[PDB]
């Protein structure tokens, strides 16, 4: 189709004259590699919709055009797109190459301007070379390797302002990889969380990116937790349009799968071997005080107290009479609650600390509180008023 | 020949009389021989005034990384006679500021290794907490990640954790002759225990308002005669205090038992509930206005 052709040749012409810019082996060469119904760019503006999407080895054209494409636009496009689009391109051995190129060089000194981070905006010359130097290292390379490029990132990070917030993006993905690395489901969880959270809000999206991202939280969300398995992903964007691929009814089959607690539902919440991990083998009984925590802090009393019936914390999580007094043992030892359980006397006496899950019965709840709190409060006031 | 006392003798003379001239090396050196032939006839008084007089040598001299090896070869054998780890571990701890500038990991990571594993036997877990935090010690290093795991796994000990230990690890659990003189095998499965025994009390006090002595029993995995008796030394001790009711075969660990707690508890209670209020008060005017928009 003409369109890759078409759209750059037009938008280049229009925003220089001519010199040395048209590139009539450059228009029949992307031409060549993308005239599908994806194009390997769409010039300018254009390069926020189409640049790379099938490996570029017009790259050493786009050398010459990335030294004519400030004038035909801006500060941001330059930095905002070619360092990426080698990266979901899966052109890895390529991205080193060109990384070779570019150092840390692209205009600096008395070329003046302000600099931010790549993969948003134009970054520091530095900062490319230090945060992709580390995408790139970790994919390949070894976790003791890693932990010592991570220690370079963290230094990047601290280093600057938060204004651009592209370097926070690298941050935070850079990071997350190296608990997908080893094993750290409950670790990666919390990166997996900030690094959407930084992500969504400001665009710059690409669907590799956000296939990655929403796959890589279920995996991690089942494989590990400490807050509670599922009521925080009805708070937590799991596939609110973030995408639906790749079988997000995982989400729904666990919470399904956390209040019945059968072995048979574990392994067709998502598939036999994912299921287990191996994470799951020390897990379910750190998933399983969660969900009988959970249940019994809304129900038993409406007013929260720190009493509970050692046998009904046992029927409700459906346990028998030792593994319960390990379960509890471990839980103790994890905090959110303290102020001293008698393991004699047979009562669950601890304090009420703990955040409570979601708007919905908590609104229940707070309704009943408040009218009690109020009323409490008017006697004593009434009372003092009279006399 | 055998003729100790003798060699000795002579030895003793030389080195006095040498002090305070003729190389620093040198002097260093008779002093090696001295403690050597000292920690035999058991002489760990004259092997001590001996240590403190090379710590000075080898603290003045300038390039001096194989004196002070030297040295911690002799002193760790005198604390074998007596039973300190905090006379091992402190100097070692000087020892590794040299070993990073001047040496390779080669000889940096088995002195680091024993330093803590040494501490893990050591009874009180208060010292092991400082050698963990290390910036270069809480970072990679695969001897160093197998430590840390075990400072995580004292905390949260419920005491079947012992043979677990005991079992799982048999390098980094036997292991020795490397930035130390050595110590028995056997040597190290009585120390480890006693450590963990009291550990599981240190836990079990917070954790736990009250437990049930049976339960407690079956927990340590121990007869009641030995825990009454771990349980007697501790509290004596005055690291923590728990008491027993006997008749009732339960352990108390107490509770708050004065006003002076209780009176400072309230005065947080209200102030907790103003800062509520005033929260609160924002909050909801914020809520308000957005209704409004």
């Amino acid at each position: 189709m003409f369109n890759n052709h078409e759209i750059d040749t037009i938008l280049s012409t229009l925003r220089m004259e001519a010199d040395p810019s048209l590139h009539p082996l450059f228009e029949q060469f992307e031409k060549f590699y993308e005239e599908k119904l994806w194009f390997q760019l769409s010039e300018s503006l254009t390069k926020f919709f189409d640049d790379a999407k099938s490996t570029p080895l017009r790259l050493r054209l786009y050398d010459n055009f990335v030294s004519k494409f400030y004038d035909k636009i801006n500060q941001l496009s330059v930095v905002k797109y070619l360092l990426a689009s080698l990266k979901d391109s899966k052109d890895f051995d390529e991205s080193l190459k060109y990384l070779d190129d570019l150092k840390a060089q692209f205009q600096e000194l008395d070329s003046k301007k302000q600099r931010n981070n790549g993969s948003k905006d134009h970054g520091d010359g530095i900062l490319l070379i230090d945060s992709e130097i580390a995408r790139t290292y970790l994919l390949k390379n070894d976790l003791v390797k890693a932990r010592d490029l991570l220690d370079d990132l963290e230094k990047t990070l601290d280093k600057k302002d938060s204004i651009p917030l592209r370097i926070t993006n690298s941050f935070y993905s850079t990071n997350s990889q190296y608990f997908k690395f080893k094993n750290d489901f409950n670790s990666f969880y919390y990166t997996s969380l900030l690094y959407l959270s930084t992500l969504e809000p400001s665009t710059s999206i690409t669907l590799a990116e956000r296939q990655q991202l929403a796959y890589d939280l279920s995996i991690s969300a089942l494989l590990g937790d400490k807050i509670y398995n599922f009521g925080e992903l009805l708070h937590h964007p799991i596939m609110e349009t973030i995408v639906n691929d790749s079988n997000y009814d995982w989400l729904f089959q666990l919470l399904n799968a956390l209040t019945v607690g059968d072995f048979d539902k574990f392994d067709s919440l998502i598939k036999v071997q994912i299921s287990k991990i191996p994470i799951l083998a020390q897990h379910e009984s750190f998933l399983r005080q969660k969900i009988c925590l959970m249940t019994l802090i809304e129900t038993v009393f409406v007013k929260n107290i720190r009493m509970l019936s050692f046998e009904d914390i046992s029927k409700a999580t459906h346990l028998p009479k030792d593994n319960v007094e390990h379960l509890v043992m471990r839980a103790i030892s994890l905090g959110l609650l303290k102020g001293s359980i008698d393991q004699v006397n047979e009562l669950v006496t601890i304090s009420w600390v703990q955040p409570r899950i979601i708007s919905g019965d908590q609104i229940t709840k707070m309704k009943d509180r408040l009218v009690e709190w109020n009323d409490q409060v008017e006697k004593l006031g009434k009372k003092m008023e009279a006399r | 020949e055998g003729k100790i006392d003798e060699a000795a003798d002579i030895l003793c003379e030389l080195q006095v009389e040498t002090y305070g001239s003729m190389e620093m090396s040198e002097k260093i050196q008779f002093i090696l021989e001295q403690m050597e032939l000292s920690i035999l006839k058991g002489d760990y008084s004259q092997a001590t005034v001996l240590s403190r007089k090379i710590l000075k040598k080898t603290f003045k001299n300038p390039k001096y990384e194989s004196l002070k090896l030297e040295y911690y070869n002799l002193l760790v054998k005198i604390s074998l006679h007596k039973r300190e780890y905090l006379e091992v571990a402190q100097y070692l701890q000087e020892i590794y500021q040299t070993d990073a500038i001047k040496s390779d990991e080669a000889k940096w990571k088995p002195v680091l290794s024993h330093i803590v594993y040494f501490l893990v036997l050591s009874p009180y877990g208060n010292l092991q907490n400082d050698l963990i935090h290390k910036i270069q010690n809480d970072n990679n290093l695969k001897k160093l990640e197998s430590q840390e795991s075990l400072v995580k796994l004292f905390t949260t000990n419920e005491l079947m954790r012992w043979p677990i230990v005991q079992k799982t690890y048999e390098p980094v659990l036997n292991e020795d002759d490397l930035a130390f003189g050595g110590e028995a095998n056997k040597h190290h499965w009585e120390d480890l225990q006693k450590r963990v025994i009291e550990h599981n009390l240190r836990v079990i006090s917070e954790y736990y308002s009250r437990i049930t002595l049976l339960r407690l029993n079956e927990l340590l995995d121990l007869t009641e005669s030995q825990t009454e008796t771990y349980i007697s030394d501790l509290v004596n001790q005055g690291i923590i205090y728990a008491k027993v009711n006997r008749p009732a075969k339960i352990v108390n660990f107490e509770k708050p038992k004065n006003s002076s707690q209780l009176l400072n508890e309230w005065s947080h209670n209200v102030d907790e509930l103003l800062e509520h209020i005033e929260t609160i008060g924002h909050l909801i005017t914020k809520e308000e206005i957005m209704h409004g928009l």
